[PDB]
RNA sequence: GGAGGUCAACAUCAAGAACUGUGGGCCUUUGCCUAUAGAACUUAUAACGAACAUGGUUCUUGCCUUUUACCAGAAC
C-alpha cells in the first residue's frame, strides 16, 4: 500500500520541527550579529536531590563566544555490532577479457626498456589514374604529330 | 552610403547574376570552386 | 532519414522559440491591478 | 523448492502492448545526460546535456523553446518541482544551483561538496533537496536558507543515484560498492542495507503507486518493497547490461536502456520481458555511440523520452493496435535464478 | 542616486549599542569631544599593536 | 577596404600582447615602423575612412598606455607628450604620432544614406596644455 | 610524484571535524523567501545532412577554410 | 572583514577547505572526472573482480589512445576484447568534441579580440593548426578511394 | 535624458542603456527621398515630447 | 494627577489606491452579498530618510599577461 494520509502528515511534522532546530542553531551561532533576526529548570539530577535551575550567564560581548571552540581535526572509530551479511547469488571468459601491456611512443615514465615492435593499406589505385594518363598520352602524340 | 552604392533593381540586379553564372560555367569545378559568395559584381546603366 | 523513416519525424533544432525573457512559467498575480 | 517453481507457471502477467519510435530531435553538441519532464503541465522536458547547456524542448511539437546555459562542465542531473515554481540542477563542477522558473536565472547556489555531484532530488513534502556523488555522503540541503542541515555518512564508494519519499525511509540511495541503503533521516543511520547486487548499483526509480523502488544492477533488475526493505521480485534478464537506468510507470510497465543499445521493458509484477529495441543508433556515428543515458516518462504514461550518447533525444510511443491481435511478446517460460 | 533606491529593512530595529549598553561591562558618562578623540587615538592604537 | 583595417589593427594587437617586457624604445620603434608601412602603402585613402583613424587613436593610446603601466601610471600629468614625442636623442622615445588629428563626426544616420559631409569634428586624442603636433599624413606625397 | 588518483576523499572524513565559524560572503542572507506554486557566348572552350562527426561536418570545413586558410 | 581575522587567530583555519573548479584549474577537472567515468564502465564489462593492475593498465590505454586521435595515428591495439575498446572509442570522441568545439569558441573570441587571456592565444593556434592538418590528409585520401 | 541616451546641453550624461542601436535593416519607410528637412530636431524636442 | 527623558520593552509601517471590527442573508469554516461603526502613522512631479553608502549573484562592456583591487549600464 502507499502509505495513507495522517501518516505522511506525521513522519512530514516531526521531521519538519527536527531540521528547524538544525537551522536555527547555526544560524544562531555565528557571527552575523543580524542573522538571528531569520530564525528551562531541565535538571532533575539524580533524582533531584537538591533542585536546581539552569542559569546561563550573560557574556562579555567583545570577548570571544564560544572560548573553547576551536578548528581541529579528528578520526572516528567506525563502530559496530552487527554484520550485514552480503549475499549474492574462470574458464571462457580469459579468452575475452584478457588486456595487453601498454607501451606508448610517447610517454616512458620509468625508463624502461622495450623490443621495438612495441614501440615500432589494402587498396590499389583507382582507374581514373589510368584513364587520367592515357588520355593525357593520346592527346599529347596527336598534338606532337 | 545608400546613395553611393549600388541600388538594387530587377534589371541590372540579374544583368549580375546573368554574367557571373556564364562565368561561372566557362572553369570546371575540378580545377577550381568559383563561389557566388566570393564574387562581387557591379553594373552602370540609367539607373545606377 | 529513411533511417527511421515515416512515422519518425526527424527534427533537428538550433536557436529558439519562446525568446529567451518569456516567462517559461507564467507569474501569478490574482488580483487585477489596473493602477 | 520446487513448489516456488510450480506456482510461477500460472499466474501468467498482465498483458502490456507495443512501443516504437515517434520522434528524434537533435540539437544538442554532446551526450544527453538527464531528463526531466514538468510535473504540472507536460509542455516541456528539460535536457541536461555534455556542453553544459540545458536546453527546454516542447513536448508537443519538439521544437525548441529555450536554453538555460549557466554551468562549467557537464550537467549531470536535473529536478523540477511540484511545489514550488523551481528547477534544481546540478553538474560536475561541484555545483548545486537553484534556478527559478519564472525569470529563468540562476538564484541559489548551494555549496559544500568536494567533487563531482551525480544526483539530486527533491522531497516531496518538507522544502529539501537531497543530493550526492563522488564524495559518498548524501547532504540533505534545506532550500531557503543554503545549510546542509545533515549530512548522511554511509556507504564506500561514488554515489550513483538518490531518491526521496515521504514517509520513512526517506532517501534511498545506491552506489558503487553495490549496495543500496534505505536511510532514517533524523536519526541520521542506516535503517537497512541490501545487499545483492553484484557489482555498482547503477540505478533506480520509485513506482509511483506501488511503494518500493525498482533497483537495477548490473545486469540483474531487482525490485524491492519499502517499509521491510523486502526482496520482492527478480526481473528475468539474461546478460543484457550495463543498465543505465529505469523508469517505471502508472499501468506498471517497466523500462530499462542498455548500453549495448537495446530497449528492454519489463512488465512489473512479474518478470516477464516483453519487448527488446535495437535503438537505430544514428547518420555518421560510431557504434559504440548507440547507448541510452537516460529516460522518464511524461506524467500521462504513454510517452517516453530517452537521450542518447549520439547526441539526440527519441520519443517513443506506445503503440495501440495492439491487444493480442497478434501482439504477444516473448511468452512467459520462468526459468530457475 | 534617484533613479535606483534602496527601501529599507524593516527590522533593523536592533542596534548595536542598545544591545551593548544594555550588559554588566559598559558605563556611561560625557566627556569633552577632544578628549574622546584622544582616548580613540590610545584605543584604535593598542589594539593594532 | 575593412579587411586591410582589421590586418593593421590586428598588428598593433601584435606588438603589445608579443612583449614580454621588451623596454620602451624598442616598442616605440615597432610603432614606427608598423604605422610608416600604413601611411606610405595607402597615402590618400586614409583621410577618408572614420573607422581606421577610430583605431589609429586608439591604438596609439594604447602602446604609450603601455611604456606607463610599464612604470605605474596611467596619470596624465606625468606624461606630458614631450616625453613621448621627442626625438631620441633628446631622451625621447620619438614615436611618430599621427594620432592626434580631429576625426570627422557627423550625424551617422544619414551619414548611412547621402554622404553628408563634415559638419564636426571629435577630440581625437588630447593634452593637457595643448601646443599640437604634426602628423605623418601631412609629410607624405599622395599617389595622384 | 604525479599520480593518477585511485580514488576521492570521503566526505566523511570532513564531517568529524569540530567546525571553524568563519563568515563568508556568498552565504549572507539573500532571497530569504520561498515561492509558492498555486555569337559570342559559344567561343569558349567549354561546349555545352547533419553527419555526426565534427571533422567531416559542412560547417567546421567552412571554419577551417576560412580562418587556418 | 576583521570578524574573520580574529577568529581565524583564535580557532585556527580550516582543515578541510573544499574549493571550488575556476578557470585556471578547470581542464584538470575536467580529465579526472572523465578518467573516473571510464573506470566505472570498463570495471564492469570485466567479468568478476580483477581491477587495480588491469585498471590503470587500461587507462593508460586511453591516454595513448587519445594522444593518438591527436597526432591522426589509426591506433589499432593488437589484441584486446572489442568491448572495451569500443569504450574507449566512446569516450574519446566525446573529449574530441569538447575540444573542437572549444576550439572553434575561442578563435571568435579573438577574432573579435574581446579580453582574451595570453597564453589561450598561443594554444587556440595550436589546437587550429592540429585541426587543419587532420583536414588535409582527409582530404587527400579521399581524392585516392 | 538617459533611457534614450541623449544629453540635454548643460546634462549629465550616461550609458546606452540599449546599447544596440547598429542592427537595421535596409528599409524604405523613414527614407529621405520620402522626407521634408523643415526644421531640423533638436535633442530637446525628444526630452520634451 | 500634570509636565518632561539624546530611557526601555513589545507591536506595526507600501497596498485592487490599498485598514479593522460588528450585524443581517446565502453557499458550506474559508468565501459571497448587504447593513453598520471606528479609523494613529505613511503616500500623487507618489512615500517611512523634501537624506544617500556598501555587498552578493547573473549578464553586457572598459582597463587588458593572471587573481585581489577595479571601469559604467542593466536585472534579481
Amino acid at each position: 500500500p502507499l502509505p495513507t494520509k495522517a501518516e505522511i502528515q506525521e513522519c512530514t511534522a516531526r521531521t519538519k520541527s527536527y531540521i528547524q532546530r538544525l537551522v536555527n542553531a547555526k544560524l544562531a551561532n555565528s557571527n552575523n550579529r543580524a542573522s538571528s533576526r531569520y530564525v528551562a529548570p531541565a535538571n532533575l539530577l539524580l533524582n533531584n536531590s537538591h533542585h536546581i535551575e539552569v542559569v546561563s550567564k550573560q557574556m562579555d560581548p567583545l570577548l570571544p563566544r564560544f572560548v573553547g571552540k576551536k578548528a581541529r581535526k579528528v578520526v572516528a572509530p567506525t563502530e559496530n555490532d552487527e554484520v550485514v551479511p552480503v549475499l549474492h547469488m574462470g574458464e571462457a571468459d580469459p579468452n575475452e577479457w584478457k588486456i595487453p601491456a601498454a607501451v606508448s611512443n610517447w610517454k616512458n615514465p620509468n625508463g624502461y626498456t622495450v623490443a621495438l615492435e612495441r614501440r615500432v593499406e589494402n587498396n590499389t589505385i583507382n582507374d581514373g589514374f589510368m584513364k587520367l594518363s592515357e588520355a593525357l598520352e593520346n592527346a599529347d602524340k596527336k598534338a606532337r604529330q | 552610403p545608400k546613395d553611393s552604392r549600388m541600388r538594387l533593381i530587377r534589371q541590372d540586379v540579374n544583368l549580375g547574376r546573368a554574367v557571373f553564372w556564364e562565368i561561372q560555367s566557362r572553369v570546371p569545378t575540378s580545377l577550381t570552386s568559383i563561389k557566388w559568395e566570393n564574387a562581387f559584381v557591379s553594373v552602370y546603366s540609367k539607373n545606377n | 532519414e529513411h533511417p527511421y523513416g515515416k512515422e519518425v519525424e526527424v527534427l533537428m533544432e538550433t536557436k529558439n522559440t519562446q525568446s529567451p525573457q518569456t516567462p517559461l512559467v507564467e507569474p501569478v498575480t490574482e488580483r487585477t491591478k489596473l493602477q | 523448492i520446487v513448489n516456488r517453481y510450480e506456482k510461477l507457471l500460472s499466474q501468467r502477467p498482465e498483458w502490456h502492448a507495443p512501443w516504437k519510435l515517434s520522434r528524434v530531435i537533435n540539437g544538442h553538441l554532446g551526450w544527453v545526460r538527464c531528463v526531466a519532464i514538468d510535473p504540472v503541465d507536460n509542455e516541456w522536458f528539460i535536457t541536461g546535456s555534455n556542453d553544459t547547456t540545458m536546453k527546454v524542448w516542447d513536448l508537443a511539437t519538439g521544437k525548441l523553446k529555450t536554453t538555460l546555459a549557466g554551468h562549467v562542465m557537464t550537467v549531470r542531473d536535473v529536478a523540477v518541482s511540484d511545489r514550488h515554481p523551481y528547477l534544481f540542477s546540478v553538474s560536475e563542477d561541484k555545483t548545486v544551483k537553484c534556478w527559478d522558473l519564472e525569470k529563468n536565472q540562476i538564484i541559489r547556489d548551494y555549496y559544500g561538496h568536494l567533487s563531482g555531484v551525480r544526483t539530486v532530488s527533491i522531497h516531496p513534502t518538507l522544502d529539501l533537496i537531497a543530493t550526492a556523488g563522488r564524495d559518498s555522503v548524501i547532504k540533505l540541503w534545506d532550500m531557503r536558507t543554503r545549510i546542509p542541515v545533515i549530512t548522511l555518512v554511509g556507504h564506500k564508494g561514488p554515489i550513483n543515484q538518490v531518491q526521496c519519499t515521504p514517509v520513512d525511509p526517506q532517501v534511498v540511495s545506491s552506489s558503487t560498492d553495490a549496495t543500496v541503503r534505505l536511510w532514517d533521516v533524523v536519526a541520521g543511520k542506516t535503517m537497512k542495507v541490501l545487499t545483492h547486487h553484484k557489482r555498482s548499483v547503477r540505478a533506480t526509480a520509485l513506482h509511483p503507486k506501488e511503494f518500493s523502488v525498482a533497483s537495477a544492477c548490473t545486469d540483474d533488475i531487482r525490485s524491492w518493497g519499502l517499509a521491510e526493505g523486502s526482496l520482492l521480485t527478480n526481473f528475468e534478464s539474461e546478460k543484457t547490461g550495463i543498465i543505465n537506468t529505469l523508469s517505471i510507470n502508472q499501468d506498471d510497465v517497466l523500462f530499462a536502456g542498455g548500453d549495448n543499445g537495446v530497449l528492454s521493458f519489463y512488465d512489473y509484477k512479474s518478470g516477464h520481458k516483453y519487448q527488446s529495441l535495437a535503438t537505430r543508433e544514428m547518420v555518421g556515428s560510431l557504434e559504440g555511440e548507440r547507448s541510452v543515458l537516460c529516460s522518464t516518462f511524461d506524467k500521462t504514461g504513454l510517452r517516453l523520452i530517452t537521450g542518447e550518447a549520439d547526441k539526440s533525444i527519441k520519443i517513443w510511443k506506445q503503440d495501440e493496435t495492439a491487444t493480442k491481435e497478434s501482439e504477444p511478446g516473448l511468452a512467459w517460460n520462468p526459468n530457475l535464478s | 542616486n534617484e533613479l535606483h533606491p534602496t527601501l529599507p529593512t524593516n527590522h533593523n530595529k536592533t542596534k548595536l549599542l542598545k544591545s551593548l549598553k544594555n550588559t554588566k561591562y559598559f558605563q556611561q558618562t560625557t566627556i569633552d569631544w577632544v578628549e574622546a578623540g584622544l582616548q580613540l587615538c590610545r584605543q584604535g592604537h593598542n589594539m593594532l599593536n | 577596404s575593412e579587411e586591410e583595417i582589421k590586418k593593421f589593427d590586428s598588428r598593433i594587437r601584435g606588438i603589445l600582447m608579443a612583449s614580454g617586457s621588451t623596454t620602451f624604445t624598442k616598442v616605440a620603434a615597432k610603432w614606427n615602423t608598423s604605422l610608416i608601412s600604413l601611411f606610405t602603402y595607402f597615402r590618400e585613402a586614409i583621410v577618408a575612412t572614420e573607422p581606421l583613424l577610430d583605431i589609429l587613436v586608439k591604438g596609439e593610446t594604447r602602446i604609450q598606455n603601455r611604456v606607463k603601466l610599464g612604470l605605474n601610471s596611467k596619470m596624465p600629468t606625468r606624461f606630458p607628450p614631450a616625453v613621448f614625442y621627442t626625438p631620441k636623442e633628446l631622451g625621447g622615445l620619438g614615436m611618430i604620432s599621427a594620432s592626434h588629428i580631429l576625426i570627422p563626426a557627423s550625424d551617422l544616420s544619414w551619414s548611412k544614406q547621402t554622404d553628408t559631409g563634415i559638419t564636426h569634428f571629435r577630440a581625437g586624442m588630447t593634452h593637457e596644455d595643448e601646443k599640437l603636433i604634426p602628423t605623418i599624413f601631412r609629410y607624405i606625397t599622395t599617389w595622384e | 610524484s604525479h599520480r593518477p588518483q585511485l580514488e576521492a576523499r570521503s566526505g566523511a572524513k570532513a564531517a568529524a571535524y569540530t567546525p571553524t565559524g568563519i563568515e563568508h560572503a556568498r552565504l549572507l542572507p539573500g532571497h530569504t523567501t520561498l515561492k509558492y506554486r498555486k555569337s559570342w557566348r559559344k567561343g569558349t572552350a567549354f561546349g555545352r545532412g547533419y553527419i555526426n562527426d565534427m571533422t567531416k561536418s559542412e560547417y567546421h570545413q567552412e571554419f577551417l577554410h576560412k580562418h587556418v586558410r | 572583514y576583521i570578524g574573520n581575522l580574529i577568529t581565524r587567530q583564535f580557532e585556527g583555519r580550516s582543515n578541510e577547505i573544499v574549493k571550488t573548479t575556476t578557470k585556471q584549474r578547470l581542464d584538470a577537472y575536467y580529465d579526472l572526472e572523465l578518467r573516473n567515468s571510464v573506470m566505472d564502465d570498463i570495471l564492469e564489462m570485466m567479468p568478476e573482480s580483477i581491477r587495480q593492475k588491469k585498471a590503470r593498465t587500461i587507462l593508460q590505454h586511453l591516454s595513448e589512445a587519445w594522444r593518438c586521435w591527436k597526432a591522426n595515428i589509426p591506433w589499432d591495439v593488437p589484441g584486446m576484447p572489442a568491448p572495451i575498446k569500443k569504450i574507449i572509442e566512446r569516450y574519446i570522441k566525446s573529449k574530441a568534441d569538447a575540444w573542437v568545439s572549444a576550439a572553434h569558441y575561442n578563435r571568435e573570441r579573438i577574432k573579435r579580440g574581446a579580453h582574451v587571456e595570453k597564453t589561450m592565444v598561443k594554444k587556440n593556434l595550436g589546437r587550429l593548426t592540429r585541426l587543419w592538418i587532420k583536414n588535409e590528409q582527409e582530404r587527400q585520401r579521399q581524392i585516392q578511394k | 535624458g538617459k533611457a534614450l541616451n541623449n544629453a540635454i546641453p548643460g546634462g549629465p550624461k550616461f550609458e546606452p542603456l540599449y546599447p544596440r542601436e547598429e542592427e537595421e535593416d535596409y528599409n524604405e519607410f523613414n527614407s529621405i527621398d520620402r522626407v521634408i528637412f523643415r526644421v531640423p530636431i533638436r535633442s530637446e524636442y525628444k526630452v520634451a515630447f
